């Protein structure tokens, strides 16, 4: 069970962007599997993702 | 969402998503109004109907 309230509503990170679903709707919604892809890039390459 | 046969003529800056940003753009909201990209030289998808 993952808590997305401290990950989003706390506003402890720099920025976030959502696609197709609101960030406040992720508490009552979920799918079959969840993955996390960790990588390091530059600032000018953020828009390329 | 707007119900069938409902009119809103307001052109001002209001709430976009589920989190009100209180007027002026910022606080992880976006600018609601957008403009058409119609180009005479491109294909069918960009042609106005």
């Amino acid at each position: 069970v993952a808590d997305y309230s401290v990950l989003y509503n706390s506003a402890s990170f720099s920025t976030f962007k959502c696609y197709g679903v609101s960030p406040t709707k992720l508490n009552d919604l979920c799918f079959t599997n969840v993955y996390a892809d960790s990588f390091v890039i530059r600032g000018d390459e953020v828009r390329q993702i | 969402n707007l119900k069938p046969f409902e009119r809103d003529i307001s052109t001002e800056i209001y709430q976009a998503g589920s989190t009100p940003c209180n007027g002026v753009k910022g606080f992880n909201c976006y600018f609601p109004l957008q403009s058409y990209g119609f180009q005479p030289t491109y294909g069918v998808g960009y042609q106005p109907y």
